């Protein structure tokens, strides 16, 4: 299936922050109604923050996180979760190997904010 | 299933 | 019920980050085994990463996120969310106030690290 | 936090089930839009299904789940998870007495349909 | 990424469940340790119950959910989520063709029982 | 229910 594509509320603030965990060099691209929004870059086997940002849904709410390292996309899950109706995440997990740890970039996308 | 089909042979 | 309270594999690093979109300022303390392992102290309504830190679950592997403001415990909501049978996620939210948007501090586990 | 209700799509029809854990009759209510829709009953310590329908969500799309045990509410938990963008689950578990195992009845609410 | 595999814990009794929205006729198997299980099949676009049976996760947990139509595998869509802590949800989705609603069979496992 | 009130007092 699809993974990494939400459907946000429309003309809504939301967060989007990665994490890096692997040997490679992780570049994670925000796209919001199909065009780039946002690009983290970085590197790290801690869970470093390679990327926080504040971005607007628009007119279509559709999100969409991208993963490449070595030139190549990496194999994406995700899925969305609601907490007391109200608080929402949207979240991937990306492979870039062979072990499927799914954590070489892990984003978090978390809605209202304010 | 028996949808699509029905699709097919329209659009 | 009980919220903010996750069973971790034992002896497990993992990683803890912290959220803020509220006027008050934020106290996290993320527990470990019933002790507290990490404070993060914050203030913003932009969604401003206010900590983030690799812990370790220990031999029991109970973790507890609490959150307050000026000393007032805030109400918690939670959930643990697997992928791919590999990546998990605790995800915190929580409520300093009488809006129910539970996102005044959000607060997000994720394992395996590395 | 308040738990058991969910925004469905307006006007959309959404499966309900619920199975029984627990020595007590479950009595599990369907309210869409404050109005009792649907009802399930039965008692099973073997995860019977007790009842299972297709309903609209109405007007608002709100869906709450009520259980009680011989009139007494249990204590609700719940959550929406999305699966690649579409496919919606609202959970709840209730518990009626000590043991927090939150079985007792447990319901499912599946959408889309078709 | 692998989906409708779940690590339960060791010698538990689970509920599996599973609903039918397609023309086409599902056929669900659940495999425990690698055996089949459990088989379910039927044919609904009216998220009729297919299967439901209470089995047990046995020595390793690893329980897999496949899901074909007249023996051609569908894509699968999962996830985990974990409310309080203490009840599970293993959730499956489906899609035997091109609409991408994942709902062809939808797959429920919860746990613990009783 | 009686399950466990059963043995509340016989446990
Ligand atoms: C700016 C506001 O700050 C709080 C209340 C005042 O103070 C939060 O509870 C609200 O959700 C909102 O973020
Ligand atoms: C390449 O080395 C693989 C890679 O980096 C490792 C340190 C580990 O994080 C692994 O998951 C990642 O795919
Ligand atoms: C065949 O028509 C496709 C199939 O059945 C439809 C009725 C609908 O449920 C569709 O989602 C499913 O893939
Ligand atoms: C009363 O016995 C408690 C009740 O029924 C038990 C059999 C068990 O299912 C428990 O979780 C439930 O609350
Ligand atoms: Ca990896
Ligand atoms: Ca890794
Ligand atoms: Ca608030
Ligand atoms: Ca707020
Ligand atoms: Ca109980
Ligand atoms: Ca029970
Ligand atoms: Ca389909
Ligand atoms: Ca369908």
């Amino acid at each position: 299936a699809t993974q990494g594509v939400f459907t946000l509320p429309a003309n809504t603030r939301f967060g989007v922050t990665a994490f890096a965990n692997s040997s490679g060099t992780q570049t994670v691209n925000v796209l919001v109604n199909n065009e780039t929004a946002a690009t983290f870059s970085g590197q790290s086997t801690n869970n470093a923050v390679i990327g926080t940002q504040v971005l607007n849904s628009g007119s279509s709410g559709k999100v969409q996180v991208q993963v490449s390292v070595n030139g190549r996309p990496s194999d994406l899950v995700s899925a969305q979760v609601i907490l007391t109706n109200e608080l929402n995440f949207a979240l991937v997990g990306s492979e870039d190997g062979t072990d499927n740890d799914y954590n070489d970039a892990v984003v978090v996308i978390n809605w209202p904010l304010g | 299933x028996k949808l699509l089909k029905l699709l097919k042979l329209l659009x």
